[PDB]
RNA sequence: UAGGAGCUAGCCGUCGAAGGUGGGACAAAUGAUUGGGGUGAAGUCGUAACAAGGUAGCCGUAUCGGAAGGUGCGGCUGGAU
RNA sequence: CGGUACCUAAUCAGAAAGCCACGGCUAACUACGUGCCAGCAGCCGCGGUAAUACGUAGGUGGCAAGCGUUAUCCGGAAUUA
RNA sequence: AUGGAGAGUUUGAUCCUGGCUCAGGAUGAACGCUGGCGGCGUGCCUAAUACAUGCAAGUCGAGCGAACGGACGAGAAGCUUGCUUCUCUGAUGUUAGCGGCGGACGGGUGAGUAACACGUGGAUAACCUACCUAUAAGACUGGGAUAACUUCGGGAAACCGGAGCUAAUACCGGAUAAUAUUUUGAACCGCAUGGUUCAAAAGUGAAAGACGGUCUUGCUGUCACUUAUAGAUGGAUCCGCGCUGCAUUAGCUAGUUGGUAAGGUAACGGCUUACCAAGGCAACGAUGCAUAGCCGACCUGAGAGGGUGAUCGGCCACACUGGAACUGAGACACGGUCCAGACUCCUACGGGAGGCAGCAGUAGGGAAUCUUCCGCAAUGGGCGAAAGCCUGACGGAGCAACGCC
RNA sequence: UAAGGAACUCGGCAAAAUGACCCCGUAACUUCGGGAGAAGGGGUGCUCUUUAGGGUUAACGCCCAGAAGAGCCGCAGUGAA
């Protein structure tokens, strides 16, 4: 079928195609009820460095291409 | 192979099969495939054969045996002899 | 030829390791110990855990020396290092095992229990 | 006390690997001569393979060896043919 | 011939468990003796604090005195005239 | 498993409950020693020659093949609110 | 929202605040004293301490050599008129091999493991799969050995060292077709890439038995056999989250951190190797320490829930220790191999052996936790058509008020 | 100078052992200088490649090497002092 397709955003392009996007949403505590924010970073394969700074980068996961590269990219709309 | 057994329940010395096609690997009373039906051939009269053949038609088309005491309860009460015109396909 | 003042390495797994000898057992001023003889001898080094502690005065078996023995048909057999065993005044071993290889002589003695459970006897 | 089986089993697998160092030491003999001689366009640059792809599906055609080694040994063979 | 190719064998260097010590590090146990603490008996001496408890306290600090306490300098009332 | 279980008959009213307090908590008390002694002791506490509390013995009481002690997690407890 | 009161306790006497204590439940409980019977469960919690013995995985003459015994016609009679003393018809069984399967199952344990291990939700365009069931390709060729038998030796030994021999559905060489395969073009999502026809050098099977009746065999039924799909099994790989505590652990890593090429895996890459920048990881506490198999489940809580795991199930890890491999579809294998180590045992002293965390039993320690028990009748599994064997799985008996009626 | 290794002796007196250079590493304690060359480990000949250092640089050639690979010899490579 597909892949899980999920979103995020750039950190920091490592050294020769490894592009770092930031994953974050709110998870709570069951015994408050009370949500937090916390991140999650799910580290994705920069084909060709498509994705700049600013981008907010929906990507795609696949099986490892490398030791992190678990990701492949799809999506991206912006840049700083 | 994957397999029709007895897998029993009940208090001392009482036992209440219900029958379970699944593999041989397994244990007796192990992790299961479908549960199917129940025998209880302990009573006074009856065996108390309660049967869902329906899946009998799948399993034993690609895989499953009958092995000799779960295979001929189907040749009495007339479990594969619905099969038999289903083997007749 | 082991003498008052030298030191052994020991051969067996009663918790000894290295021995320095005391007296030559035998007669009056006899000097010089080999192959064969009783020497009571003191712990240096001990291995822990194991039944003979450090400091222990003890009486041993030369099996292996240096400069080995000579037999009667004129041969002669030497081994590259000192080594004893320690015993039980009853000439069984205080250990259970022998490592290394033992020379023939020791059943002149009737060290049996030694012969058999080295490691092939020389 | 061990059963006679593990006493069996020692000797047969002793003759039966004998047999599985028959073949596969003749297969990584050929791995070590046919490859060497398919490569640098010999004299049988492209017929050396008819004792290759002959013996590396003859280690195929039993339980000597799997069959995507087997497709991978066409892999850097045939690249080469 | 079994010479090449390979193989058994032969050497030749990379990595090895364990070992061997080697230094330490860390942890535990024990150690002739010791010194702070707790409980009891408070055996004993003194009466410091509570009455402006016979010559108000309290903190930081500092010094002496075995200790209690003694003094001194800043600050506080949680004190009499 | 097992002639075990079960059914028939015969049988004697046959052969079988134990334990802690009797102070206030808590329903179950009174005499002998006893003299802060023996000793009990969940908190408060009893005994110094008139103890219901100790120890000795009849009643009962709580409830049954258990009763009591010991240690261990939870409620009682909103001392993690 | 079926539950949520408590009893005391600082005085000469009150209010607050405070911990502490008991009343109430349960325990694999155990102990002092007691003890009717059944119907029922649970049963070393400590030493993953060490072990004597029994003893626990086998399988098939319907594979085919053997060889033995041997019924089997079994002479002349050995004249003791009864056996075979001979021959061959010699079955079946024994052997003990060669052979295919099993050994990874059933069984036991929680040391390691604070982690993808487990749980739970996904995914593979990185997945494998003997046997089983269905699907089609079909079963041509030659074949030495080879244990067994003879022969030499050791040792009480154990079990070996050598010389010549023997059958196969065992085994190995010759060509046969397949979505094999890398060379040429037309499918869409997940950039890489896929998708199912394409069209081509290719690629090689192969097993024959006891037999129904026929044809002195044929579909090979049996039961396989090897070629291209599937169904299944269990396992693999990859991201979500639930997952102990210490900063009196803060700076963590350097094939590390990304990429660059070879491997090779059922596939992936820093997984390793030559290259490039110091990067990447971090106080959201990486790092390290200490502790602990995980979950379901138990249990009591009004709910907010969180503590137990003997239980009873599902998954992981282990099999004197520590390494390395083989074989097998599946192992780095609990009653396989080798190495190394530590312990233990037999000896005729020459060298031989053993691994109870499979079920009882023994010692030990402990407060304490089952009979060196029975039977496989049932079930369930193993190889065999079946019959048969193995069940120390299981089904029962023993023993215990330890606990429930 | 076999074996042994302070058993000698008032006393390890005398002798033996250590030693150069290069590379790795190094404690307690401190007056913060040190201790320190702590201790403790490893290496060293010759030939050929070479990529390249001090460069003899003109450059490898001219010697030591930059120091890395591959070899050869001996019981022993700062082979003596």
């Amino acid at each position: 079928n597909d892949r899980k397709v999920y979103v995020g955003k750039v950190v920091s392009d490592k050294m020769d195609k490894t592009i770092t996007v930031l994953v974050e949403t709110y998870k709570t505590h069951k015994l408050y009820g009370k949500r937090v924010k916390y991140s999650k970073k799910y580290k994705t394969h920069d084909e060709n460095n498509s994705a700049k700074l600013g981008d907010i980068v929906k990507i795609q996961e696949t099986r490892p291409l490398s030791a992190t590269k678990r990701f492949r990219l799809v999506e991206i709309v912006e840049e700083s | 192979a994957v397999k029709i057994r007895l897998t029993r329940l009940g208090s001392k010395r009482n036992p209440f099969y219900r029958i379970v096609v699944a593999d041989a690997r397994s244990p007796r009373d192990g992790r299961i495939i479908e549960q199917i039906g129940t025998y209880n051939p302990t009573s006074a009269n009856a065996p108390e054969i309660k049967v869902d053949e329906a899946l009998a038609l799948k399993w034993l088309n690609d895989g499953a045996k009958p092995t000799d005491t779960v295979h001929n309860i189907l040749s009495k009460e007339g479990i594969m002899k619905k099969f038999d015109e289903q083997k007749k396909a | 030829m082991i003498q008052q003042e030298t030191r052994l390495k020991v051969a067996d797994n009663s918790g000894a390791r290295e021995v320095l000898t005391i007296k030559v057992l035998g007669g009056s001023g006899r000097k010089t110990a080999n192959i064969g003889d009783v020497i009571v001898c003191t712990v240096k080094n001990a291995t822990p855990g194991g039944v003979v502690k450090k400091g222990d005065v003890v009486k041993a078996v030369i099996v292996r020396t240096k400069s080995g023995v000579r037999r009667n048909d004129g041969s002669y057999i030497k081994f590259d290092e000192n080594a004893c065993v320690i015993i039980r005044d009853d000439k069984g071993p205080r250990g259970t095992r022998i490592f290394g290889p033992v020379a023939r002589e020791l059943r002149e003695g009737n060290f049996m229990k030694i012969v058999s459970l080295a490691p092939e006897v020389l | 006390a061990n059963i006679k089986s593990a006493i069996k089993r020692v000797k047969t697998t002793e003759k039966a690997e004998a047999r599985n160092i028959s073949q596969k030491s003749a297969m990584r003999t050929a791995v070590k001569n046919a490859k060497t001689a398919v490569s640098n366009n010999a004299d049988n640059k492209n017929e050396l393979v008819s004792l290759a792809v002959k013996l590396v599906d003859k280690a195929a055609q039993s339980n000597l060896i799997h069959s995507n080694k087997a497709d991978r040994i066409k892999s850097q063979l045939m690249t080469a043919n």
